[PDB]
């Protein structure tokens, strides 16, 4: 065996890896760059070992020729009983959030709107909107689509972070880690709670997990799910308990990925570290909770239920499926 | 559809 480099993306992972390899006795220990891009280079360069990506970063990965290892897996839909470990992964709904008191807005007037994404570069911030915006407008200028946005990873001086508002002090504005107020899936849904945005681009769960007091955050306490709707496709508007009728696409869920020459080792070392700190873990909450981050979504998404075996020992283009890899690969002729 | 971006 040999020890797991796990790559944080920013200051607040790095806090939360650090603990994580104090607790597992440096079975796992970390190394930390400002952005997942410069993560995957530190991987490619076997500076690191892994780390847990989004669908358009494994993309990018993928292409560097990292490989999948194990999904995240949160709670099935319908009933199983097969472990967690072993259950096929279902994907997530990517969705388009707006405020129900924001009455005229639909998919049919997002232009000149004020919009907040996860990331540039990300499935259900980025490419599943950005994709489908640039097919239905028959232009790659998806940079003037909306009046404003937070899109942290975009160029700062550009209107595409001109919504981002930086960490405690305002500096590192729209940088794409977790120091950005607005990033990733619920600092972007913040933008959308604090009307910096008319609309976010978020998947199904982060709307339930942010409301209705199910987070305590003090931005997020007192939301109401009611005050929500989704935006179809079809240009109608939805309460969000529709996601299933309503949503933009089904978004492979995030993953585990490795250089294929340390895939194996990476995989057994990760079942084992769940086995002590994932859901219902031998150590967790007692010592350390690996799936916890006090809703930040720091290194894994908060509702993971387990790191999922994957079937077929998929490439990447296997595991985005190939409609995906078709849709982002559309996208990037834009860029 | 091509290389690596780095
Ligand atoms: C949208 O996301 C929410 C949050 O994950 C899903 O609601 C959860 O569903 C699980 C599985 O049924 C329940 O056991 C949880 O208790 C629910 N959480 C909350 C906070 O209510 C919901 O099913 C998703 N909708 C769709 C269409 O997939
Ligand atoms: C944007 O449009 C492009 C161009 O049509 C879409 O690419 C096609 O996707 C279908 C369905 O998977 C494939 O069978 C075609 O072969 C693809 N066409 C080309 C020219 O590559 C893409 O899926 C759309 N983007 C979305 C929906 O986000
Ligand atoms: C065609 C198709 C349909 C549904 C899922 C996929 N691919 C996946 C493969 C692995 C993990 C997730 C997915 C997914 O899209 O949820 C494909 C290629
Ligand atoms: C660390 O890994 C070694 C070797 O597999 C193992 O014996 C030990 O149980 C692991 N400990 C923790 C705390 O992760
Ligand atoms: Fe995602
Ligand atoms: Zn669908
Ligand atoms: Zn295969």
């Amino acid at each position: 065996y040999t020890r797991v480099v796990w790559c944080a993306v920013g200051p607040e992972e790095q806090k939360k890896c650090q603990q994580w390899s104090q607790q597992s006795g440096q079975n796992v220990t970390c190394a930390t760059a400002s952005t997942t891009d410069d993560c995957i280079v530190l991987v490619l360069k076997g500076e690191a070992d892994a780390l847990n990506l989004d669908g358009g970063y494994i993309y990018t990965a993928g292409k560097c020729g990292l490989v999948p290892v194990l999904a995240e897996n949160r709670k099935s839909s319908k009933h199983s009983s097969l472990d967690c470990v072993l259950r096929p992964t279902e994907g997530y709904l990517a969705v388009a959030v707006v405020k129900k008191a924001n009455e005229g807005l639909t998919w049919n007037s997002l232009k000149d709107k004020k919009s907040c994404h996860t990331a540039v570069d990300r499935t259900a911030g980025w490419n599943i909107p950005m994709g489908l915006i640039v097919n239905q407008t028959g232009s790659c200028a998806f940079d003037e689509f909306f009046s404003q946005s937070c899109a942290p990873g975009a160029d700062p001086k550009s209107r595409l972070c001109a919504l981002c508002a930086g960490d405690d002090q305002g500096l590192d504005k729209c940088v794409p880690n977790s120091k950005e107020k607005y990033y990733g899936y619920t600092g972007a849904f913040r933008c959308l709670a604090e009307d910096v945005g008319d609309v976010a681009f978020v998947k199904n769960d982060t709307v339930w997990e942010n409301t209705n007091g199910e987070s305590t955050a003090d931005w997020a306490k007192n939301l109401k799910r009611e005050d929500f709707r989704l935006l179809c496709l079809d240009g109608t508007r939805k309460p969000v308990t529709e996601a299933q009728s309503c949503h933009l696409a089904v978004a492979p869920n995030h993953a585990v990925v490795s250089r294929s020459d340390r895939a194996a080792h990476v995989e057994q070392v990760l079942l084992h570290q769940q086995a002590l700190f994932g859901k219902n873990g031998k150590n967790c909450p007692d010592k350390f909770c690996l799936f916890k981050s006090e809703t930040k979504n720091l290194l894994f998404n908060d509702n993971t239920e387990c790191l999922a075996k994957l079937g077929g020992r998929p490439t990447y283009e296997e595991y985005l499926g190939t409609e995906y890899v078709t849709a982002i690969a559309n996208l990037k002729k834009c860029s | 559809l091509e290389a690596c971006a780095f």
